[PDB]
Parts: structure tokens; C-alpha cells; sequence
């Protein structure tokens, strides 16, 4: 399952701001082998950029642009590691 | 509309199976 002890972070997955990156990690050495399906749905497009690491943590940032809330899934092995589900309010950038 | 990326955790170095022998 590797969702049942998995241990990530949000900077940018809990609220983002259009013309800033936004990013999370998976750490998860724990759950070792087991790669993890990772997506967004919604009215826009942003830059993604993810990085493979022996530690099994999933490193992996964005830059949005256009506000409103991106629903992000994330599951281990299809399964759902604490709180899969994770939208992100992004608000304007500067202009 | 729809995007995402797959994963593929690993170990980083081997390791010495039991001693059996």
C-alpha cells in the first residue's frame, strides 16, 4: 500500500498564487519500491516538473497562472495516501 | 484539462541476501 505510511509536505499544495511556483514531497522510504499516480484536473495549465530520488520522496514543483483551485490526486499504488485529495486555492499573481 | 506524471520509488543500493550460506 505504501499510502498507509506515507509522509509528505505542501508549501505550495495547500495555496498557491498565480506567477509563483508551487511544489510537495512524498517522502516515503518506508513504502520503498512502489511508484505513485499524481494528477490535476481543472480549467488551466501549469509547468510540471517532477525528479525520481532513492528516497522514494516524489519531488516535484508547478507555476499556474490562472486562479482557482486545482484538485490534486494523489495515490500510492491506486490507493490514497493521508488526505489524496489536496486543492489549492491559487490567487492572482501581481498584476 | 488533464495532465499528471507517474513515479517509480526504489531502493538506493543492494544488500546482502540472509546468510544462508
Amino acid at each position: 500500500g505504501g499510502a498507509h505510511k506515507v509522509r509528505a509536505g505542501g508549501p505550495g499544495l495547500e495555496r498557491a498564487e498565480a506567477g509563483v511556483p508551487a511544489e510537495f514531497s512524498i517522502w516515503t522510504r518506508e513504502a520503498g519500491a512502489g511508484g505513485l499516480a499524481i494528477a490535476v484536473e481543472g480549467p488551466s495549465k501549469a509547468e510540471i516538473s517532477f525528479e525520481d530520488r532513492k528516497d522514494g520522496s516524489c519531488g516535484v514543483a508547478y507555476v499556474v497562472q490562472e486562479p482557482g483551485d486545482y484538485e490534486v490526486s494523489v495515490k500510492f499504488n491506486e490507493e490514497h495516501i493521508p488526505d489524496s485529495p489536496f486543492v489549492v486555492p491559487v490567487a492572482s499573481p501581481s498584476g | 484539462w488533464k495532465v499528471g506524471f507517474f513515479k517509480r520509488n526504489r531502493p538506493p543500493l543492494e544488500e546482502d541476501d540472509e546468510e544462508g550460506e
